[PDB]
């Protein structure tokens, strides 16, 4: 969009952050409570690779290896732990201009045992305004 | 309530 043009662009996309956790029957040797996956995903299994470079979760520091890498889906980590915390998630995009990334604080918590496993679902829409013709190549495509 | 306790 230059002011001697005549259009505009702006491009929606739907990503979809979640969790599960359940109590695992058996303890770990650490004392470890509970199972927990946590994912980045699109809405009816739609291909977020297309405009997706990787995905970074950034575990709580008693983890080893607390930033996790995920640069082809799924993108997602399984772990095992024994309490809630904050997870940041960072999703960088296939895109030379920035936007190159953007980050959520995600709410990574457990349910006592005797309550059900947790499912947790949130959505999120990205905006991206006159993007670049590759970038909203990739962005539409998915 | 019925979630665990956090850790920080």
């Amino acid at each position: 969009r230059g002011s001697h043009m005549a259009s505009s662009c702006a491009v929606q996309v739907k990503l979809e952050l979640g969790h599960r956790a359940q109590v695992r029957k058996k303890p770990t040797v650490e004392g470890r409570t509970h199972d927990w996956m946590v994912f980045v995903r699109g809405p009816e299994h739609s291909n977020i690779q297309h405009f997706v470079e990787k995905v970074v979760f950034h575990l709580h520091e008693s983890f080893p290896r607390p930033k996790r890498v995920c640069k082809d889906p799924p993108y997602k980590v399984e772990e095992s732990g024994y309490a809630g915390f904050i997870l940041p998630i960072e999703v960088y995009f296939k895109n030379k201009e920035e936007p190159r990334k953007v980050r959520f604080d995600y709410d990574l918590f457990l349910h006592l045992e005797g309550h059900p496993p947790v499912n947790h679902l949130r959505c999120e829409k990205l905006t991206f305004n006159n993007p670049t013709e590759d970038f909203r190549r990739k962005l539409l495509k998915a | 309530t019925k979630q665990t306790a956090r850790k920080s």
